[PDB]
This record gives structure tokens, C-alpha cells and sequence, in this order.
DNA sequence: CTTCCTCGAAGGTTC
DNA sequence: GAACCTTCGAGGAAG
């Protein structure tokens, strides 16, 4: 299967993985439910994949839903009240729940009970509905969008980190065995170093290289085919796309490296201001090719030697 | 007297009451001989 | 039990706790009901816990509901009809009651009667003496005429290190865990002044001691557990340390804008502003300025860099 | 009870109180009802109580309701049928009445009769309803939102105003005698100074002081006990709460008086944006301690000399 | 019809056509659905046209809808229930969809399932909907408005480029045949040079010249007729408007080439400050007539020779 | 009723009244409807009264409504459909009606017809309704807030203005006689001076002064009584009201005479800026109590000496 | 009615008429509709009338609506569903249309189809509506305010300008012929001089002058009578309005001649910014009363001598 | 009714 | 003093 199922198969995330192991083992010695867990961090690092692994290691059934599908308290109350002892409730994109619904979970998470209105007219009554022990697991990209009293109730916090070349190369090799393809250890490293640190991007590059190898090649991925395929996609050995290279080149040849404003640079590449700041500039800054200053953007020494100019 | 009965029903509707409930409210008045003014006046007095 | 039941158990909150004792004792001496009390303040300081203490000190049975559940006047009217003389009604998250429900609550508090219209028919009720207790985090969201009717206002405050040290020891005995006095102190420094955070750290440290040790907490095991959780001696998280380091090493302490800093740490702008900055500004590690924010002298000494004016 | 019942006891509001007496007597010197009256003022000044006193001085029954309770014209016309000649109709929150009813009320006030039109329009007929004379009394917190045609029908206007220390002190003296406690005039003046001019607040402070004076003392409110009570409660001698002092102190010490944004101030004191904007900031503006500007809040010279800090432009 | 129907008719976009061909061929050999593809770039370059070409080459029927037509989750769920195995869904102007609905696609694109709430309301439960294999095609002008988790799920990215004079000349000639008009090869090149590298503009000018040539002429677009019609429309031989000529002339006559600030120039031309910067200045920079600098903007040598003044 | 019914009875407004006479009589000679008329100015000057006089001079039925009273096109269509040839429609506060209503008024006023769509989905229809000759009379307090395309449809304009002591003394005397009240030429001159140049206030004061004379006097309005009665009503000797006195006193005590903005002032005293700007500031400016400056309003020396504050 | 109906009757706008004649005639040889046309320029110059003339020349019906009237997509669909083959749809103030509504026209204009969700609940479904051929006509004050993808779809652009004194004189002579009246050439020229080169204003003043000449004169319009009638109105001896006098007075007295921004000015005269930007500022500039600078508008010495101040 | 976001301000640098 | 650029704060209208 494409998604790992146990901690043996889950590569990387040593900090989060090592922590979860200790908490799972201690919970089993006490024969009690696991504490509530919140998983957050950048897109595509394995948040959803981890939520399933947690259920398998605990050996219990996993019930799944999503924030967008819950629209009113009546819906949530119907998901609850159907839970059995030790069940795990997983909610993806939990930040989309209406704030009027989040405030129902406040009592459920701390005391395992909820308030309900029942009856009609003079017969109406309010009673406590008592829930069995359970573990709520949430995954989100926008943790700052949750209410302050809700974040305070999660007992375990997992913040995901980017991967490194050794771990990504192993992921590429594993995926290359789900498909029925041979890949030379040198070719795998060449794709891993261009995947910007993210497993989803590594899998995407492999799929595209495969289509080439079986149309313009003999059906095997080797050092010769990888170089040709990556040249067609036009991805630099640092992962810089065609437009990424054009940005750095223009800063060096017309503005002498800057400083230059975002408006001035956008017009010279025919790109609109809102795409440059949200798609291309973020990775260039995080990798040290560009520096932001009060005067404008400036190219670093690292950018000069990568493009081949002289740092005069 | 049917004209006064219809008038009172329509006048009560002209006050914002629903046609069904207005018919019942005016129909609930006993004396038919009283004028439309009294019929509407009595219906409103009873609705308090 | 994790929730204290009497004032002799409720640690801290000397200001609010001292006032409540005077008013409760006076109410008993006159055989009157307690005045309406509103509790408000930051999350996790004891607002819900205090409401249950007040009920036991008065010697009454507490009726409990919540704002999100009460959706229409008919709901509230039914709840109020179950009150007996001297009863206490507690409404949690009172800021969520619809405006229509709040209007009905005005006269119930001032004149102890309800006269409302609700196939519709009239209802008139004349209520016995009762005490309303409300708890909220967003007291600014209540209507101005409603706030004017509460008689006792209790504003909660953060705890000091000697108070939290005692709270940790109390919880340790419930779990029958053995902990040394200096180990309890090392958790207090990191608990940010909040009881819920102090209990959370203890639960995590217990799990470590039962798997990587002999199930006993000492000054040595605590250091290992806190190193795995990666919580600084000032209570800063891994991301909090990364923010300060970036500001000092890339911008000379600032000024720097929020957007620039967020992109440099690969975080969503809203997460830095709402989840991490509040504690840094309150402790005095960062200042906000017309042109950006800057790291203060305290940040340099803590992180270990040479300060230059 | 804590509500005065006659002009004999309604303390303060002398300007409005004096005018009403002359008009009410002139109405008695004729077989006429009083003109329609509208009361203006901030919340908690006694608007409701004044309506009841008007009815007693007139010696006529009073009907109580609020604008939101009148949802259709039939309700108003039905209520009007329950009135006897000369009865007073009191409608609170008159600014919240629905538009569809407002346009009909004009005829009742000026004409005391109503006409209703029915039929498709090609054939149509009216009904005429004659009403007993009455006087409408409206109470509202906001005058400007009342439409000009409605405003023209009200023949008497009465501004309520904040009570001054010489009058608010007497309310404390009076209330202290409904309970069983003796209170020294000096102590009563210390409570009045901190009551922000609102009777509801002065009553609330006195209740708390009474609790202290009978638990931490001999059951007498003397000036010494009053100081200790006003020390457990953190109410400043200018009426500032604990948090009001913390806001001003923060602005002066860390921002040099500003300008500073609402969001930056909120995170410094650890409070919610809504709470600072609606609970504390409104009273600080009336006293003139701060001002709102295009660039944020700013502290005034009045705040510097009150907190005791040197000033610099 | 004006719109091409197959890759053999789609002139230009050599880089985009080459990639799509390889991926479409590999998909057919495996007999599988094509990966999700996102088309983006400047207005009028041929995005909506290419979406139909992909469907014709794959040999499937196309289901079509638009971003603004979808307003709530109940709309999208209804559409997805109609997809058959191998169907292609095309969503134009995808950046307009609301965030509440955009987050529903996350599961459908990765795992082909949706979570829905069902039951009368007294009794209700969450259940999976399982979708057959399908290909989503999206077209957008403002890729930066899409959330990061959505862009990460598209497997093929197509960035459109402006057309060169040789290619744009062929489009003018092909269109003339559809209008049953006769055009001299020298006239086709005159229009192509004025079409700002954009196929829509080239078609608009041709349509106007065609109408003119049959009202005051003999029904043939000769080299002499073309000059008269283009003079009526006031289109310079570089594609400049009269407003653009006014800008360039002012800088040479009143400032000797600059530098000059944008605020000062706007007043001297009686044009709106922001209109000049957003509507006219972008093309003048891209063509090399004006150059921005830290002290202001300057007219280049190309602007002198085009106006006939003496460069110094 | 107190309001006059004919131009012979309408005192003052010589400018507006003289123009309307010419246009009203000329329309009779041609036997046709009067052009649309817009009346604007401070409240209480006689805008409503004037509309009734025009209707009586024309000999036509008058229909009345208000801006806030109309919520949807169907409401206005009913009113318009009930018109009879020559009827006058009077709309008060025409500046407050919704944008969706104004859509229909353009077509009606310009060509006397409307086009209302009806039906939905498979049902869709539009009714072309011809309207008989009619005249619209509009009134507003704010002229600059009226929609520009609407303001162009009005053919006659009437700018109302404040009354002088000779006219107000005649009005005060007239009104007293209707009540059969006896007032000497001396007391009537006091009320006119102290009634802010406005007939509505003058009539409002007279009813209150009557009550005082009926108790604190012998039913005869003496000059000595009028002064004591007006002072008891808190009406200044210059006619300034409670709000007027509070404005100037707040400027002198809290802002050293200003300058201060309209919003800031209206927030300190619990008053609406629309009220202060409509009823109070215009009067205070014409009489020199307030002056306008680039920084805001400033109190003149006259205000200082009247209020009894030593000038700086 | 006064509205012209054929190009022979439409005086002026020679440039626009000359171009439209060619395109309208060419579109009749072929049996097809005219391309989408865009008209822009100051208000009241006669672009609505131009839409009627085009429809009369084409021999089809004209439907009329406006930008602000189309609040939501379901409104526009109903309008489109009611067009007959070859009809003309005129949308006034198209720039003020909601953004999400504009995005629907993109398909209707370019391909004559729209994709719409119809029904509710389980009946929710997508239907591909096919539209008959039609011609859209848009009118707007600002060209640089439409979006780039909308502006790029209009095939014909028309710019309109103020009429010269010889043209307005003939328009007055025509209008004074529909009314059975007699006017001497001196009065016609004198009246046109006041009308700001705008036919709408000319017709309004002519009607008022006619009423005066019928009541206060011998029924004949002469230069002596025209001065008297115009002096009784607020029209200045060179066409300045009372609003213009208000503007110039404020600039000279309250700001010291300027420079001043229109944002602060608009709030001091209590006028909607759009009115001064569109209706007043353009005329005051095009006649030398106001001068523009980097910082804002400034009053010229010509203004000082007109208002009676000293240009020290 | 609430979130979002864009209009207008002013602080700082270079030439 | 002229021209660019970054950052913030309070409105206000589009879900
Ligand atoms: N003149 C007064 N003398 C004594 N007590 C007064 C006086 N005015 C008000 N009070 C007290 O103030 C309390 C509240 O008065 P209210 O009539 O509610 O004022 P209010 O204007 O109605 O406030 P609202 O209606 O809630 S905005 C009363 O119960 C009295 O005890
Ligand atoms: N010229 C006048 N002659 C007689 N009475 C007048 C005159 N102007 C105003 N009034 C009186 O004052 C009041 C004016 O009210 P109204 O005409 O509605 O003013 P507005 O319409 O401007 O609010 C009426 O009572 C009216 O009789
Ligand atoms: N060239 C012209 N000849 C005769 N009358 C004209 C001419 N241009 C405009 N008009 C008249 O002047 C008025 C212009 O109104 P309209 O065409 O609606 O202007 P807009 O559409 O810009 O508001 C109409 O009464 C119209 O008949
Ligand atoms: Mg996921
Ligand atoms: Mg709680
Ligand atoms: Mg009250
Ligand atoms: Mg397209």
C-alpha cells in the first residue's frame, strides 16, 4: 500500500515518532484511553498518514469525519452518543467547525458529558448525557484559527518538520517498489534532492519520470534517462523551476542585485504581484537565495555562484 | 349581514391578521346583527 | 478529586477568594440569597471550579446548563420553573445566549417575575428567590443592560510560583507519584502561571518515568523528560526559541514586520500572531513599534548574545 | 421598595421635574389629558420611575409595554381598546417599534381615530374607528433614530441628566435607612464620589460596604470603615477600576502616551479586544482621559496629572 | 469553428504541447485516467481552448461547469454523483469557489471519497461516498489565490507563454480562411506585429479590417487597404495607442528622458495616477521603451528612434 | 389646521414662492402636468406644507409616503399603479430609499413606463406597464447625498431658507389667534427672536408659554411673563437650545475652543452626527457662533462673551 | 419626444457616427448581429440615445437595465433567457456591477452559453443553457475601471466628447421647434453659451425660459428676455452653477488656494466624491478655472478675479 | 452579523 | 525636495 501502516514503515519525524511511542506504551500499561492529540504543520508532511498509524498501534477502530461536513450542533451530537469505550474520533480540517459548535466540545473533552434540551412546553428538560472514554484526534494546517480555550484542552501537540536527503531517498526507493520499476540508487538521489523536502513532491516527480522512461525510453530508470527527463521538466538541480530562475537572473542583470521592490520586479517578468509573493518568493527566501530588507529584495552571495555570475 | 361579516373579516386582514385566523376570529363572534365596526371592534377586543 | 471543593482547598486567587468569603458569610447571617455573581477572565484559571465551591459554601444544590443549549425563550422559561427558594442557577458560556433570551433574563433578575407571550398563549410566572451565576471569557460580548444587573464581579488573575508549586504536589499525591520539592519547582517555572498547564506537564512526565525509569520522579529524571519535550527553563517552546534567534541573527534585533518574519520561519501569519506572540510580549521579550517589533535586552541575555545599544 | 412614588421624594432632575408640574397642573385646570411626552437620557437615570410618578400625580391608571412586544397593528389597536379615557400608555424602547405600525400611530395621537381601507382598488370601502382620549409617554435611549414625523407629534421633551454630588449623596443617605444601618455624612459622600453619577451604581457599592461593615466591624459605617472597604474593592477615588488604572499606566509608561493601536494595547494587559472597547474605554472617554485618533488611542494631560507622572508634549 | 480541435491544429505552445502528448500517450498504454492538470497564465493565451483539446485526444466526454456557478457544498456533491469511470470534469475560473467548498475537494482528489451526513436528523450518521476514477481540469488566471493544499494536489502544471511573430502570423492566415477572405502574406505580418503577442487581439483587428475592406474597397485585404483601416482604429505600427504616444512624447520633450516621478508625469498627461501604472505602463516596460530606476523612470534609445527624435 | 392652504396664506420664501407661481400658471395655460420638483433644506422650514399648496393650486389629489417606508419594487409599483391623470406623488426623505427601488423611478420619471420581471426557472416574464401623466415632488435634508443620475431628472429646484423677524412675528400672531389666545405686540416679538428662525419651533414654544400664563398669570401673555416662561423652559435669550449650549461649552472647556472634528464632538456628547450636522451646525454658522477651518470648527469671540468665558 | 431616431437626426459625434456607420452597414450584408460595443464619457452627452439609434438602424428591439439593479446571478440569467434573436441589451453603469455577476458574462459574450445550477435539494442539477445571438452594449463613465478580462471582450469602443458651440446652437434650434415657439439667433447662441456643451442642460434651461416668455413676456424669446429669465435662475453669466461657486469659494478661502485633495474637499462641501470627480472637476479643468498639481488641485488667478478676491 | 481586506497615513533611506 | 519602499491602523462591505 502507498500509505504506511505501522511505525516500522513510517520514515522520519524522529521527534514526533519517538514521543508518540512512549505515550502509547504507557497508556497500554494503565489500560486506559490515549490523551487527546493535535497534529499541525506544513502541507504534505504526513499529518493524515500519522492519524491512521496511531489507531493501528492502539488496536482500535477509527471513526472518520471532517469539519466541513459538520454544520450544526445537531450533527455533532449525532456523531457522539454513537461512540463505544476506547473509540478514536478523527476530525480532519477541524478549523472549519463553526465556533458555536466548538463550544459544545468544551465539556465533552474535559468531563465526558454534554448538555441536551428535550421535551416540549412545560415538559421540556435539560439533562446530562454521559459519554464513554474516548480519544479525539485533530489535524489542521491553521492552528492559529482555533479558539484559545480549545487548544488548551489538547494534551499532546505534534508539530511536523521537513525531511532530509537520506530519508527522502529511502521514500523514493520504497515507492519505486509499489510500482514495478527498477531505479538505480544514483537516480533516486537525483530526484530526492530536487523534491524540496516533501514526500508528496517526490512521488509526483517519480510519476512524471516514469511516463517518460516508458515512452521515450526502454522502461528502466537509469542515470541517462533521469537527466533527460529532468531536462524536459526544466527543474534545476536545486529544484528551481523555470520562473524561479528568471527571477534571480533579472535581479542580477538589470538591478545589479537590488535592492528592488516587488512591484518593479513583477512587471519585468510579466507575473502579477499576488502570485510572486505567494508561489515563488517563499521557497527562495527559506533556502537563502533572497534577502528581504527595508530597501527591497537583495540577491545573496549563494545566488551569484549558483547562476554563474561574479560577486563583485 | 353577510356583507358586514365579510367586511369585518377583510378589515381584520387589513390589520395584518392571517386570512384563515381572521375568518375564525370574526366567525367566533356571536351577534350577527351588530355593525361591521362592532364586529371588527369585538374581534380585536377578544384577541387581547 | 481534581477539583477543589472548599475554600480551604482552593489555592491562590487571594483577592477574589477573600471578597467571596465576606459576602457569603454575610448572606448566611441575614438568611438571604447571595447576590448575582459574574466570573470572567483568561482560560484555565478556575472560573468553572469556583462556581461549584460557592454552591457548597452556601449549602445549596446547583442547577447547571449552558448558553449554547438555550436556543429559545421556551427553553429558559421551562428551566426557571424548576427553581426552588435559595437555589443557584449556573450558566456556562453565558455570552452565547441569543439576544431574545437575554431580554427575558432582565426582568427575571430585577423583579423575579416573567410575563411573556409564547396556538400561542400567555405565560406569567413569579419566581422564588434565586442566585444566578455566570462564567465567560468574552464579557465584552454581553449586553450593557445585563452587565449592570450583576452585583459581584470577580476578575481572575495568574498564579505565582509558590502557589503552583503546591498545586503540583497536590496532584502528584492523587496519582500517588513520588516527587521531590525541587522537581515540583522545575515544573512550576514552565507552567506559564496556569494550573491546567501545570497538570499537563506532570501527566507527560509521569509517562516518561514509567517507561524510561523506575516510576519515581527526581531532579535527574525530570531533566531528561523536559529535554525530550524541549521546553526551555523560561517555558519557551522550540518555535519560540527559533523566532528570537532569527530576529537577533538576521535583522540585528529589528524592527521587522510580521509578514517578513512569518515567511522566514515557514509559519502561517495568523499562527505566529495569535499562538506565539502573546506570551513573548507579556513576559517582555518582544516589543511592538510603529515600524515593526524589536527584541529587548532581556531576550539577548536569555539567548546568550552580546547586547549592543 | 427602592422606587420613589411621588414628586415629594423624586430627588434631583429639578429642571424636568419643575416643567412637568406646571404642565400637569394646567391640564388639571382643564378637562384635558396631558400632551404626549418623550423622555431622553442614558440608561439607568430613572426614566421608568418618572413614568410611574407621572401616572400617580395624574391619578390615572398606567399601561406598561415595550416596542418589541408590539409586532402588528392589531396589537396596538387592541391595546388601545383596553384603555379608558385619560389612561396613560407607556411604551419603552419606542425606537425599536416596527415601521409598519409607526405610520398608523400618528392618527391615534393626533386624531384619536383610525381608518382602514379594503377592496382590490376598483371597488373599495373604509371603516372608521373612534378612540377615547389618551396620553402616550415614550422612553428611549436614542432620540435621533426616531423619525421626524413621529418627533413632530410629541409636544413635550425631557432631557435626563447625570446626578451631581449634592443630590447623589442624599440617595445614599435615604437608601441607608431602608436597611438597618447608620451612615455618617462623610462616608456617604465618599461613596457618592465614586458612583460615576448613576444611582444604580451607588446602591451597589453601599450593599458591598454594608457586608464588610457587619463582618469586619461593629455593624456601623464610619469613615474609618469606609476607607477599609474602599481598599478591599479597588475602586479609585475617581471611580477607576483596577483595570482602568492598568490601561492608563501602560500607555504612559511604554508608549509615551501613544498613538497606540487597540490590538497592541489588548495583548499587553492580556484582555480581549471587545472587552477593552466596550467595558472600560467608554467611561475613560467621557472623563477625558483618552482620545481616539486616526492612528490610535492617545492619553491626555488630564491623565498625566491624575496618575502623578510628569508631562511632555 | 474558430477554436482548434486537435494538437495538430493548436499552433504554438510548443513546450506545453510536448509534455501533454507524452503523458496522454503513457496514460493510454496503461489504460488509466489522466492525472489532474492545472492550466494558468495571462489572459487570452488559449487556456479554455486547450481544455477541450485534452478531452478530444483522450477520447472522452467532457463535463463542464464554473467556479461562480457553485455556491454551496450541496451543489458540488450533486455534481460528483454524476461522474462515470474515466470522466473528465472541467472547472473554469476555479479561483472563485468559496473556501468552504474548496476544502471538500481535498479528499476527492487524493482518495476519491467524500464524507456526508445522512439520515432524517433524529437518527443520522456519517458515511463514505466512493467516486470512480476521474480527471479534474482547472483553469485560472490568478493561481496565487488558490490555497496551498489545493495546488499541491494537481499533478500536471501548464504555464502558458506569449506567441512569437512567426506563430502569430499563421493564426491570422488560418482565421482569414474561416472568414472566406483573401489576405496577402505581407498584410498578415502587419497585423501580427500589432497584436501584442495575443491571439484574441489579432482576431479582433482582423474582424474590423474585414468589415472595412468590403464597405469601401473591392473585398480583398491588400497592403494599401490595411494601412487605411489601421489608421482609422488609431493603432500605431508598434501597437501603441494615442495615450501611449502622449506618455512617451512628454518624457522626451519636457524632461529630456527623465528621470521623472510617476506623480509628476500623471499631472503633465491629464491621466489618472493608478490607471497609468496598472493599464499602460506594464506593456511599455516589457517592450523596452521605458526603464524604471531608483530615481525614476527613463525613456530608452528605442523610444527615441520610434518617435524620430535625436538620441544623445 | 394651522398650515396654510394657498400662496396668499404662505408667508415668506419670496424667492421660491415667486418662481413656483410662474411655472404653475404656465402649465395651466398649456393644460399639462407640472415638471418634477425637488425641495431641499433644513427641517421644519415648510417643505411638506409647500407640497400641499402646489396640489391645491393645481387642483389635484395628493398621495404621500416616505423613503424608509418603501422596501421593494413591488411596493412602489402598487403606489404608482394607483395614480390618476394629474395626481401628485410626494416622497419624503427620498435620499434614504434603497438602490433597488431607484431602478424603477428612472424609467417612470423619464418616459412614464416600467418593465417588471416575473417568474422563475422555467417561468420568466416581464410586464410593460404604461403610466398616466403625473408629477413627482421630492424633499430631502441632504442634497449632496442624492444619487447623481436621479438628481438629473428633476426639472425644478427650490432651496428653502430661514425666516426673518418680520415674517416670524406675523406667524406667531396668526397662530395665537387660531388658539383664540391674546398676545400683545411686545411678547410676540420676544418669541420670534428666541425661536431659531424656524416656524415649527415658534409654534412649539407658544403652546408651552400658554400653560405658564394660565397659572402664573391671568391668561394674558405679557412681555414680563414671556421672558420668565422662556427662561423656565431653558431657552436662552439668543434662542439657543440645550444641545446648542452643550456644544459650545464642551469646546471651550475640553478643547480650548478647538479646532475639533464633527465626529469627535458628536461622540463626547451623546448625540448623532447626522442630527448635529443637520439641525445645529448650519444655524450656528450663519449666525457666527462657529467658524470652519482646515483643522475643524473653532469658536469665535462672540461665543466666548455670550457663554460668559473670558477670552484667551 | 425629443430623442432623435436616426443617424441623419443625431447631430455631432461625427467620429463615432462615421465608425458605427461602416460596422452597422457591413453587419447587414451578412445576416448576423453586430459585435459588442462599449461607450464611455461624461454623463448626459447622449450615449443612451445612441443605443436607441443603433437598434432602429439594425431593426430590432432594445431592452434596458442597469449595473446596480443586478444584485445576484439569478437576476441576470432571467434577463438573458428573455432575449429574441438579434436583440440589443443595454447595461448602464456596467462598471458598478458585482464582481461575481460579471464573471458570468464571460461565457455568454464569447460563446453564447452559460452553465447554471437549477432546482433545490435533491433537484439540484447543472444545465448547459444555450443562448441565441445578441449584441451587448455597455456604458460607463470610466474606461480604466473595468477589469482586463471584461474590457478585452468588447469589440468596438466609442469615446464621446462635449459639443461645440455651433452644434449646441443647432440642437437648441431643433428642440425649440418641437415646442411650438419662436427664438431669435442671439438667444439661441446666448443660451447655448450657458449650457456647458451638454444637451441635457440646454433642454432644461430652454423649457424654463419658455415658461417665463409665455407669462412675463410677449411669447417670443429675445436676448433681452433670456438674460432676465436666466438671471432669475442661479445660472451665472458664463454657465457656472451654484455648486461651482461653492467649490471655488472654499478652495480660495478655507485652504489658501491649495493644493488640496478631493477627499478632504468633498467632506467640507458635503458632496459625494463621484459627483465632483465626474460632473464638476472635468469642466473646471477643461476651461482653466482649476489647475492640477502633484499634491492636488489649485485655483488659478482667473478664479480669484471671478470670485472677487485679490490675487496677492 | 462577522471576517476579511483595502484605503490612507508616516517613518526611513538615497540622491 | 523629490522619489521609493515598508509597516501599521481603522473602516466597511461581501460572505
Ligand atoms: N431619583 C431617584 N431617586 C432614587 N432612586 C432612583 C432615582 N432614579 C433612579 N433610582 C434608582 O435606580 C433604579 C433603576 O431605575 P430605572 O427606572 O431602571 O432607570 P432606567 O432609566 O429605567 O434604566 P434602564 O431602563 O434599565 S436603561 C431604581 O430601582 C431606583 O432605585
Ligand atoms: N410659511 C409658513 N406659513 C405658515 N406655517 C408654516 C410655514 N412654514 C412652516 N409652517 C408651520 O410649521 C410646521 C412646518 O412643518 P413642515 O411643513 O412639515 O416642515 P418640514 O416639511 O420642512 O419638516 C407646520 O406646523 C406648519 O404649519
Ligand atoms: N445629438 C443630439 N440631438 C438631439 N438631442 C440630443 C442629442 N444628444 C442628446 N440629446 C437629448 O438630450 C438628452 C440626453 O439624455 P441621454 O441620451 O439619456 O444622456 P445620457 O444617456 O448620457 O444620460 C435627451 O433628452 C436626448 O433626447
Ligand atoms: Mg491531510
Ligand atoms: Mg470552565
Ligand atoms: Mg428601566
Ligand atoms: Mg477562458
Amino acid at each position: 500500500t502507498l500509505r504506511p501502516q505501522y511505525f516500522k514503515e513510517y520514515i522520519g519525524q524522529d521527534k514526533v515518532k519517538d514521543q508518540l511511542k512512549i505515550f502509547i506504551e504507557a497508556a497500554k500499561l494503565r489500560d486506559e484511553a490515549l490523551d487527546h492529540t493535535l497534529l499541525f504543520g506544513p502541507p504534505g508532511l504526513g499529518k493524515t498518514t500519522m492519524a491512521f498509524v496511531i489507531a493501528n498501534e492502539m488496536g482500535v477502530n477509527l471513526k472518520q469525519t471532517s469539519g466541513p461536513a459538520i454544520e450544526k450542533a445537531g450533527d455533532l451530537v449525532a456523531i457522539l452518543n454513537d461512540l463505544e469505550p476506547g473509540d478514536i474520533l478523527f476530525i480532519d480540517e477541524i478549523h472549519r467547525m463553526p465556533m458555536a459548535v466548538e463550544e459544545v466540545l468544551y465539556s465533552a473533552m474535559e468531563d465526558y458529558y454534554i448538555d441536551i434540551m428535550i421535551g416540549a412546553g412545560e415538559t421540556s428538560r435539560s439533562v446530562h448525557l454521559d459519554l464513554p472514554p474516548f480519544t479525539l484526534v485533530g489535524a489542521t494546517t491553521r492552528a492559529g484559527m482555533l479558539s484559545n480555550p480549545l487548544r488548551a484542552r489538547f494534551g499532546i501537540n505534534g508539530h511536523m518538520e521537513y525531511y532530509e536527503l537520506p530519508d527522502l531517498t529511502e521514500i523514493v526507493e520504497r515507492t519505486s517498489e509499489i510500482f514495478e520499476m527498477t531505479i538505480t540508487p544514483e537516480a533516486a538521489l537525483e530526484l530526492a534532492r530536487r523534491s524540496r523536502g516533501t514526500p508528496r513532491i517526490a512521488n509526483r516527480l517519480l510519476k512524471r519520470v516514469r511516463d517518460y522512461a516508458q515512452i521515450m525510453g526502454d522502461g528502466v530508470i537509469d542515470d541517462k534517462i533521469a537527466d533527460q527527463a529532468l531536462t524536459m521538466l526544466d527543474v534545476d538541480h536545486e529544484g528551481l523551476d523555470y520562473v524561479d530562475q528568471k527571477i534571480l537572473r533579472t535581479m542580477i542583470e538589470m538591478y545589479g542585485g537590488g535592492p528592488v521592490g516587488l512591484g518593479t520586479l513583477s512587471v519585468n517578468i510579466a507575473e502579477e504581484r499576488e502570485t510572486v509573493e505567494d508561489m515563488y518568493e517563499p521557497y527562495l527566501i527559506q533556502k537563502g537565495f533572497i534577502m528581504r530588507t527595508r530597501t527591497g529584495r537583495v540577491a545573496t552571495a549563494k545566488a551569484y555562484e549558483h547562476m554563474g555570475y561574479d560577486y563583485t | 349581514s353577510e356583507d358586514a361579516e365579510q367586511e369585518a373579516v377583510a378589515a381584520l386582514v387589513a390589520l395584518g391578521y392571517k386570512p384563515q385566523e381572521a375568518s375564525r376570529m370574526v366567525s367566533k363572534i356571536a351577534r350577527p346583527d351588530a355593525s361591521s365596526e362592532t364586529l371588527i371592534r369585538d374581534a380585536l377586543r377578544a384577541a387581547l
